[PDB]
């Protein structure tokens, strides 16, 4: 039949929480509508405002940028699983790559010391 | 122009702060719900439904017709991957589990049969093509001073 | 020996000339599309000469026009290798591009930036000719990436068709995933042989030389359409039909196979590649034929067909018939382009309705395009003498005649059937059922710029295959000793496809209500592979790029660690050393402690 | 203009000329084109 | 060399005393004359390096930087000619003077032999940058940015100086090519290891790794066009040049004193290239791209192979020019809007039809589209790293891919969508900024044509 | 025969 | 291969053609303002099928927001005219 | 164009056997070309060469006198070290160009031999392998800060190893 | 796409939309228009069966079963209308759909030609400023302090004077 997912959300219709007929929920919907209409009207009193020589400022956009850029460290509180994920991302993979490279180089070095590895044509390096 | 009162802050642990934050972000309280407090930096930016932007009503003449987002309508913290030129949560008639199952089953069957056919191949009921001069032992480099195995080819 | 190089450089000079004109101020006065079309025609007439001299001498040629640098025993220079492959591909590509340019000049009226479009097309053409007739793998990478970016632009020509941007991004990502293995090959060769040139690389005909082959293999899978990295071919169709044909019927996809075949000398001594070229290319003859049975968009169907043919050619490579593969590229181009041309004519005649589901009676209402479309459909099916045969049937000989893996052979023949299947699908849904399209009609095809090109291309698609199959030097030794049920398999199985498609299309009537069956839903939805890949991979990769790297490393920890730590530390030490109040009763006690310390230190140390 | 008409930048031309001449010389005289030991091993002296 | 410097020391009083209506044009044209005269260094007929005194010198690895600097000066001037238009003549004159002092210092250092002179100039580079960044920014955090810049740089500076002293004492002199003809080998103990550190740590802190990339974005963001230009172009290159000229002595230490730094450089290249996808701020995206490429530069500098050094120089020059160009474009789109954000202005190319082709021609040079010195360098460096190990093509490729991605993301969120309807402040392109773009580009063409100049020591 | 809106293009 | 644009007379004649080929309730005599639910006693099903037939007749699609509110051929024509920007 | 340097093997041209009742196109085609194109080009070339000869100019080839080597060069002293190291850089560059010459002649031989490159294109490959063993034993693992001193250390270590092998 | 919707909906519109969607997906499944008409009539009968019923229970039950049946028997690749979302013309021309205000920055050497049209822009903008302030009071007078509003816009209750907020609709470029 069908099941939800983090990608393919349950579409609009099928949602059991829709088709509800609650007066409180419908009132919440109408309040959202009042809000959105006030916003669109305040926006249209500027999109067409004559004598204008500039653009519009999107404070939602500005606040989003603030929260992604500079409001981070102040509201940041260190805790475990966070320190843990950080130390992981900062240590683990570097060291894995390093063991890889060191093993490879030691293999190559012992091979050459034996005097085997075919290096013909490796004139430029 | 902007100001601290109009900008974000800390996690409101009191409805007193919550309601002001909501009327600032231009939302309603009972819908407002911030992120958990694990100290990763979310702060107090609303937690909104993890929905893409292919879902939104495409007919309404949005102001941001490329984002289908209105002027002050709060902005999903992860919009950068929902800008509609990217990840799409457009629901599917088929479902996640079943589609993944179908695909993996098909691919496994294919690779298994390829190994099967490599282990039990086909070939024409004949032998190997012949070659006159020791498999042309010269034209394959060889050397002018070595007489290797004399590869003589006979008639039947 | 002077006329040859003269021509080979003159073609490039011709293709340059318009681009140069683009810089100038004449365009606003001049018919740039006709200018470019005619320059291309004369470029083709030039390119012909090499073919005559080559068939009359069979003398390949190698040239080093300009010396770029000298990087300490590894030089570089603009080197060309005019051999069979490229000297023929130039002529074929021009024979197609002339017609395409006329079709565009007719199909893109009412659009202002048409000269821009033409310039972009001829730029791609120059880059592809470079890639084709180039010898230095560096020149070849140049062609590679220039083709990539040109395709990006062309898919995006309408920079408001939002999904077109995403399609272009898809294309670039996959082409780069191929460039990875290509650079791998370049590096391995520059190390183990000191040179980038095929001449000095041929001497790798003895060693393992497997990593560069894997690299070229990934490059093929990327720039062409194969299992892992096909999904970028169907989306390009979002762009216009002329380019959806040129860049996705005979170019930008044949590039990988061209590369592999130019590198064939080293692929005959590696029995692994010879195999993996079958579990990768034959498979695609299934994972797209399936998707080529329910898809409604003409261009999507054609693109899946193209992926099928390219997989078939990679298969014949795997089993070592490279000249066969190349001939098939050449032939295939002709009709795979005429199909897109006819489809574009149909669309422009109608109100931008690709869907077969809203068209019909096309034969009566428009005989010309329908006749040409039937020509192409039967040629792709493998009609005995329409320039499809002369490669497809030799390939289907070898595929069963050699030691080919069973499942590979089997799905390949199944695909050879599905060809006829979806061809007759086109036929029925577009050319034999009722006129299910809107009432209004403004058809017009009596225009020469749209009636002549198809005519020329049909003559070509009917003759050139035969001409080439009888005129080229017989590269390989065929096999002409087998039973009839193995010499006529393609013919029999395509006839089977015809019969089955007829039965089923006629079953579409009878009020046999439909049902959403999973096999067909899968086929239509490509197999769900994009639906999952493009929806998880981006999400996870981006969420990681945000959570871990940006916040949890570059804004949180690498600041809390060094600078903010130093700040807190020095701040606290300063708080201490200036928490002092002005009391001599204390300052003197401190002086006294210090005096004691000094005395004791001297006493100990003598 | 200046740059393009600069001469023999870092000798990449004089050197080609010199290599041509030396290769002629040695090919004729029978010597090898490149000896695996650069400095005269006679004037040199080593420990045990 | 005085023939290059003295006039650059005369542009200053020229600026001071010239009238307002004419100082701009006069100083600009004469700086261009200086750029021209700066080509005498290219008469490198034979391999005998150029030496003018015990105090100056030139070289194939330095000359490019010299010309690039003398040619980025006037571009800074021009790009700094629409803003501060309502700032007093005296203030704009100060700005010009600071730019010119930067030019002169950079020339003297990229030319000097004695690393101690190199160092005092490398540290005098600051004052003008710190000033330009604090007194002409457009935000408030510019202060913290300047502080970070200064103190990172000086922390680096100190142990470098201490090691220069240890050298000057153990060895007799510090002059280069004498350090060469009288170098030696070290017992390879903790002492010499910490010496290697105190010698490379400053150059690295400047040319940012993953660990200390923090002062770059703040600078390039809070600071104006000229500071961003000069940072992204040269003030990084100084570390690379110093490391190249100095590593000549520390053999063999740099075989095992590199693994951590190579690892950090590669991982940082990758993580920063990823962040370039989801970094809103355009200039921040550009800065992290610069980090991603300078990581390649460093990985190629350490292992000490000739291919690697030539690739480093190629990519160095290419990135310098390309980043200056991208920053010009950003500033351009900012003066009309006054918001760095990428997603605010969208769907251009309908009103700036040409400019795009100055946007495009940059990205293609960032994602290593050939034939470009960019790709030549990336590729030679990948070759050297493949030789040094077979398991680094992985990271090279991941970076190439993520770049091919975010370059186009940037193209497409500013020149591929559909035009907004409240950006009435879209003053069309100025001939001035079009000229800046063309001047940043054309040299890329000429050098793609003839790169023998731009190779390095080994060629 | 109608108008066609466009940008400046003179600059 | 672009045909000519659409005018009001053509639109009106076409709409009458279609609503007359309709068979359920239309007495083959439709006033331009022959209201469906009021002046002809039609059903919501019929109105929606009319909207769909018009969508098919003119290629494009009419959104629900306005399909549910259209109750007059004159209104349909005004809508089409304000969508295709006809009658310069 | 020193032909002793660049062999340019002979050209065993075939002969024409046009046995048919139809004319060769190439005949008329190349005749018309050599007629219309080469004529003006050749006249112009003669004009240019005549102007050249009337205002002729010569230029020589720089002969760098030789000097002592690193060996006969006392440590600490420099002047000698410099006049040796620059000579050594010259030799290094010349050897690199020699490598380029070998590779060019090799690719020539290959193409000019066509498909028989495995038999007739094996002579030059031996010169290549030999020259390359030389260039390897000389300039393999020096480092971008290469110089006569490091090359000499290489040579000396290699000599010591060979000598230890010989003695046992 | 000009008028805006209400927050809540009604059973009526829900059922209507389900009907239209199912009929489009059926036109897509069953290609021939004869079969389409046949099955459309069948669906119409299915609806008219339960039409007269009014019990919210049966309403919700049938609606939520109908949506599930629809989502489970819909067409994977439906019939999109080109000029609407999903199609192959959506936004195709937005790259050419420039707005007007790009005009002001023309050069006089260019607007020299096309003189007539620029002779009428002024008397259009003149038709804007002269009647802007009024368009505000019409709302600021009727901005019902109740504070429960929709996105609709009232007309010019006076005569002669123009409506409110006509700029962002008029001057909207053609579709072409
Ligand atoms: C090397 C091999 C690699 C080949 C791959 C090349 C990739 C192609 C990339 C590309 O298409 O660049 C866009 C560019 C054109 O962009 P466009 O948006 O179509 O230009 C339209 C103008 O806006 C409006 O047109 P216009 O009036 O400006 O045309 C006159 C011309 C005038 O140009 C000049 O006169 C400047 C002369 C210097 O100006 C230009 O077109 C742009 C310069 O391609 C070119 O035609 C430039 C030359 C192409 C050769 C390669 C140039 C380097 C890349
Ligand atoms: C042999 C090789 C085996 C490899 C097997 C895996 C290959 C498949 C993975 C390729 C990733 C494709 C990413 C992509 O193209 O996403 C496109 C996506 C839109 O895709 P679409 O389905 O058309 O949705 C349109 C609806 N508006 O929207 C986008 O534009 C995507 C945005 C890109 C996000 C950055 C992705 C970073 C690179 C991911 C690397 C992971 C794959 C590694 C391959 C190895
Ligand atoms: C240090 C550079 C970085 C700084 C950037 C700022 C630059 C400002 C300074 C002035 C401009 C830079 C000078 C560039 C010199 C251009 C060199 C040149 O024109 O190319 C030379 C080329 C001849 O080719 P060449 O490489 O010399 O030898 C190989 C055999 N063909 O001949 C040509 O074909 C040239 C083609 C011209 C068209």
């Amino acid at each position: 039949k069908y099941k939800p997912a983090p990608l393919a959300t349950l579409p609009s219709t099928l949602d059991p929480a829709e088709y509800d007929v609650s007066p409180e929920t419908r009132r919440a919907q109408v309040e959202r509508l009042s809000i959105r209409a006030r916003l669109k009207r305040e926006y249209l009193l500027q999109y067409n405002d004559p004598k204008r020589v500039s653009h519009i400022e999107d404070p939602a956009l500005i606040r989003w940028t603030y929260a992604r850029s500079a409001n981070i460290y102040p509201n940041f509180r260190p805790t475990p699983k966070n320190s843990l994920l950080g130390a992981v991302a900062g240590f683990g993979p570097l060291i894995f790559w390093y063991y890889v490279f060191k093993t490879d180089r030691d293999r190559k070095e012992r091979l050459i010391q034996e005097g085997k590895l075919d290096r013909k044509f490796n004139i430029s390096y | 122009h902007m100001t601290k009162d109009m900008l974000p802050g800390s996690y409101p642990r009191t409805p007193e702060e919550r309601a002001a934050a909501a009327k600032k972000y231009n939302m309603r309280v009972e819908d407002y719900e911030p992120y958990p407090d694990d100290g990763m930096g979310y702060g107090d930016y609303p937690m909104l439904p993890n929905r893409s932007q292919h879902e939104r009503d495409p007919w309404y003449q949005w102001d941001h017709s490329e984002l289908r987002m209105n002027w002050g309508e709060p902005i999903h913290w992860d919009l950068d991957m929902y800008i509609r030129n990217r990840v799409d949560t457009s629901p599917t008639p088929v479902s996640w589990d079943v589609m993944c199952k179908h695909l993996f089953g098909f691919v496994a069957f294919m690779v298994f049969m390829f190994w099967v056919g490599h282990v039990f191949p086909s070939y024409q009921p004949v032998g190997p093509k012949q070659y006159p001069y020791n498999n042309l032992y010269l034209e394959r480099g060889g050397d002018p001073t070595k007489e290797p195995e004399p590869v003589v080819h006979y008639d039947i | 020996m002077n006329i040859f190089t003269t021509s080979i450089l003159l073609i490039f000079i011709l293709l340059l000339s318009p681009i140069l004109i683009s810089m100038s101020n004449l365009i606003k006065h001049i018919n740039f599309p006709l200018y470019t079309t005619t320059s291309i025609k004369f470029s083709f007439i030039i390119s012909l000469l090499p073919l005559l001299m080559f068939f009359h001498n069979n003398m390949e040629y190698m040239i080093t026009t300009w010396h770029w640098v000298t990087m300490n025993s590894m030089e570089l220079k603009m080197s060309f290798k005019t051999d069979f492959f490229s000297i023929l591909f130039t002529s074929v590509a021009l024979f197609v591009t002339w017609s395409i340019m006329q079709f565009s000049s007719w199909y893109m009226h009412s659009d202002p930036n048409i000269n821009r479009f033409i310039k972009y097309l001829t730029l791609f053409l120059i880059t592809m000719l470079i890639l084709t007739s180039a010898n230095n793998m560096f020149q070849l990478f140049i062609g590679w990436e220039g083709v990539g970016i040109m395709s990006f632009l062309l898919i995006g020509w309408w920079y408001g068709r939002t999904d077109a941007n995403t399609a272009a991004l898809q294309a670039i990502l996959y082409n780069r995933i191929g460039d990875i293995g290509f650079i791998l090959a370049m590096v391995w060769f520059s190390l183990n042989m000191n040179s980038w040139e095929l001449q000095q690389i041929m001497f790798s005909n003895n060693n393992d030389n497997l990593i560069p082959l894997m690299g070229l293999l990934i490059a093929a899978t990327g720039k062409s359409a194969q299992f892992g990295l096909h999904p970028w071919l169907p989306s390009a169709m979002e762009g216009p039909t002329p380019v959806s044909a040129l860049l996705h019927s005979s170019t930008m996809v044949v590039a990988g196979i061209f590369l592999l075949v130019r590198f064939h000398p080293l692929t005959t001594n590696n029995n692994f590649i010879l195999t993996t070229m079958l579990c990768l290319g034959a498979l695609t003859t299934l994972f797209t034929a399936i998707c080529a049975l329910t898809q409604n968009d003409i261009k999507k169907i054609i693109a899946f067909s193209t992926s099928s043919q390219l997989g078939l050619m990679m298969v014949t490579l795997g089993m070592n018939q490279p000249h066969l593969a190349f001939l098939h590229i050449c032939t295939h181009a002709f009709f795979k382009a005429m199909l897109f041309m006819c489809s574009g004519s149909i669309i422009h005649s109608l109100a931008d309705e690709q869907d077969i589901r809203k068209m019909g009676n096309i034969t009566k209402i428009m005989p010309f395009t329908s006749s040409c479309l039937v020509i192409g459909s039967l040629a792709l099916t493998g009609m005995p003498f329409l320039t499809g045969f002369y490669s497809k049937d030799l390939i289907i000989e070898a595929i069963n005649t050699c030691n080919t893996n069973a499942w590979a052979l089997l799905i390949t023949l199944i695909a050879t059937s599905m060809t006829a299947m979806y061809s007759m699908r086109i036929i029925y849904f577009v050319t034999m059922t009722k006129p299910r399209f809107p009432p209004l009609i403004s058809i017009n095809e009596n225009d020469p710029d749209l009636m002549n090109p198809i005519k020329r291309l049909a003559f070509g698609s009917i003759f050139a295959g035969f001409v080439i199959s009888y005129n080229i030097p017989p590269t390989s030794i065929p096999v002409l000793t087998m039973p009839w049920f193995l010499k006529t398999t393609a013919l029999i199985i395509s006839v089977l496809g015809f019969l089955i498609a007829l039965e089923l299309n006629n079953l579409t009537m009878k009020l046999s209500m439909n049902k959403a069956n999973p096999y067909s839903s899968f086929s239509t939805l490509l197999g769900f592979f994009p639906s999952i890949i493009h929806r998880i991979t981006p999400m996870k990769s981006l969420n990681l790029s945000l959570k871990t790297s940006l916040t949890l490393l570059d804004l949180i920890w690498l600041e809390k660690t060094i600078p903010k730590s130093t700040s807190t530390l020095h701040t606290n030490m300063t708080t201490l050393t200036t928490n002092q109040k002005g009391l001599i009763k204390l300052y003197f006690m401190s002086f006294l402690i210090n005096i004691i310390l000094i005395i004791i230190l001297y006493s100990i140390n003598l | 203009t200046f740059v393009a008409y600069v001469p023999d930048y870092r000798m990449q031309e004089w050197a080609r000329r010199e290599a041509e001449r030396l290769v002629k010389y040695r090919e004729v005289n029978g010597l090898p084109i490149m000896e695996s030991n650069y400095f005269d091993p006679s004037k040199i002296q080593l420990p045990e | 060399m005085l023939k290059i410097i003295l006039p650059s020391l005369m542009l200053l009083p020229l600026t001071w005393l010239s009238s307002p209506k004419k100082t701009w044009t006069n100083v600009t044209s004469y700086s261009f004359l200086i750029s021209l005269t700066s080509l005498t260094l290219l008469w490198q007929t034979d391999e005998n390096y150029k030496n003018f005194s015990n105090m100056f010198s030139s070289d194939p690895l330095s000359t490019p930087l010299i010309i690039l600097t003398a040619w980025l000066l006037p571009l800074m001037l021009m790009a700094s000619q629409n803003h501060l238009k309502k700032d007093n003549n005296v203030l704009q004159k100060l700005y010009i003077s600071m730019l010119i002092s930067l030019q002169i210092l950079l020339i003297m250092t990229f030319s000097a032999t004695e690393l101690i002179m190199f160092y005092i100039l490398f540290e005098a580079t600051l004052i003008p940058t710190l000033i330009i960044i604090t007194r002409w920014g457009n935000q408030t955090e510019r202060l913290n940015a300047g502080i970070y810049f200064l103190f990172y740089t000086l922390i680096g500076s100190i142990p470098l100086l201490i090691a220069l002293i240890l050298i000057q004492n153990h060895v007799g002199t510090l002059n280069l090519m004498i350090l060469s003809f009288t170098t030696h080998t070290l017992d390879a103990s903790w002492s010499n290891n910490l010496l290697w550190l105190a010698c490379m740590m400053a150059f690295l802190i400047k040319m940012p790794l993953y660990g200390v990339h923090l002062w770059l974005p703040k600078a390039h963001v809070e600071a104006p066009i000229a500071g961003s230009m000069i940072l992204a172009a040269i003030l990084l290159k100084l570390g690379s040049y110093g490391m190249i000229r100095i590593s000549i002595i520390l053999d063999p230490l740099t075989k095992y004193m590199a693994y951590p730094f190579i690892l950090l450089s590669l991982w940082g290249m990758i993580m920063t290239s990823s962040i370039c996808l989801r970094q809103t701020d355009l200039k921040s995206l550009i800065a992290y791209s610069s980090v991603s490429h300078m990581a390649l530069v460093i990985a190629s500098i350490m292992i000490q192979t000739p291919w690697s050094f030539m690739g480093a120089t190629m990519l160095m020059i290419a990135h310098g020019l390309t980043s200056s160009l991208l920053f010009c474009l950003a500033n351009s789109n900012y003066e009309r809007i006054h918001s760095r954000t990428m997603i605010m202005a969208r769907g251009l190319q309908m009103v700036f039809p040409l400019m795009a082709t100055w946007w495009l021609m940059a990205s293609l040079a960032n994602l290593a589209l050939p034939p470009s010195i960019n790709l030549m360098g990336e590729l030679f460096i990948t070759m050297s790293l493949f030789s040094w190990s077979n398991f680094t093509i992985i990271l090279m490729g991941i970076n190439i891919i993520i770049t091919g991605m975010y370059s186009m993301y940037m193209i497409i969120t500013t020149q591929r969508g559909k035009l907004t309807n409240h950006m009435i402040n879209l003053q069309p392109s100025h001939t001035r900024e079009l000229t800046l773009m063309a001047l940043h580009m054309i040299p890329l063409i000429l050098l793609t044509t003839s790169p023998k100049l731009i190779t390095g020591l080994t060629m | 025969r109608l108008f066609v809106v466009k940008p400046s293009l003179y600059y | 291969s672009d045909a000519p644009p659409l005018t009001l007379d053509g639109i009106k004649d076409r709409v009458l053609y279609v609503l007359k080929l309709y068979d359920k309730i239309d007495p083959e005599k439709l006033s331009v303002n022959s209201h469906f639910m009021k002046d002809l006693g039609l059903d919501s099903l019929d109105q929606v099928e009319i909207i769909m037939a018009m969508e098919d007749e003119f290629g494009f699609e009419i959104p629900d927001i306005d399909a549910e509110k259209l109750m007059c051929p004159q209104e349909i024509v005004d809508y089409i005219a304000d969508k295709k920007d006809v009658y310069e | 164009w020193d032909k002793d340097v660049y062999p340019e093997p002979p050209s065993r041209t075939p002969a024409p056997s046009p046995q048919t009742s139809l004319p060769n196109p190439i005949t008329y085609l190349t005749k018309a070309y050599d007629l219309v194109v080469d004529w003006p080009v050749t006249l112009v070339r003669e004009f240019i060469e005549r102007q050249h000869a009337k205002n002729r100019t010569y230029y020589y080839h720089r002969q760098y006198r030789r000097v002592p080597d690193i060996t006969e060069c006392k440590e600490g002293d420099v002047l000698c070290i410099y006049e040796a190291e620059m000579q050594w850089r010259r030799d290094f560059k010349v050897d690199q160009e020699i490598m380029n010459i070998i590779q060019e002649r090799l690719k020539a031989c290959q193409q000019r031999e066509g498909e028989n490159y495995q038999q007739n294109c094996a002579k030059e490959l031996e010169q290549f392998t030999k020259v390359t063993k030389a260039y390897q034993d000389r300039y393999l693992d020096l480092g971008a800060y290469y110089s006569a001193r490091k090359c000499l250390a290489k040579q000396k270590q290699r000599m010591l190893e060979e000598r230890k092998a010989a003695r046992q | 796409a000009f008028c805006a919707p209400p927050a809540y909906l009604t059973h009526q519109q829900k059922v209507l939309r389900l009907y239209k969607r199912a009929l489009r997906h059926l036109e897509s499944w069953c290609i021939h228009r004869d079969k389409y008409r046949y099955f459309a009539c069948l669906m119409r009968a299915r609806f008219e069966e339960h039409k007269n019923e009014k019990d919210m229970m049966r309403a919700t039950q049938l609606l939520r079963e109908a949506e599930e049946e629809f989502w489970q028997n819909q067409h994977p690749q439906p019939y999109i209308f080109p000029d609407s979302p999903g199609g192959t013309s959506f936004e195709r021309y937005e790259c050419y759909k420039v707005p007007e205000w790009c005009l002001d920055y023309w050069h006089p050497s260019e607007k020299a030609m096309y003189p007539d049209y620029f002779s009428k822009r002024e008397q259009w903008k003149k038709l804007r400023m002269e009647s802007w302030d009024r368009e505000v009071k019409q709302l600021q007078e009727e901005t019902s302090p109740d504070g429960i509003m929709t996105e609709a816009l009232p007309p010019a209750r006076r005569e002669g004077d123009l409506p409110p907020l006509w700029w962002h609709i008029v001057t909207r470029p053609r579709e072409r």
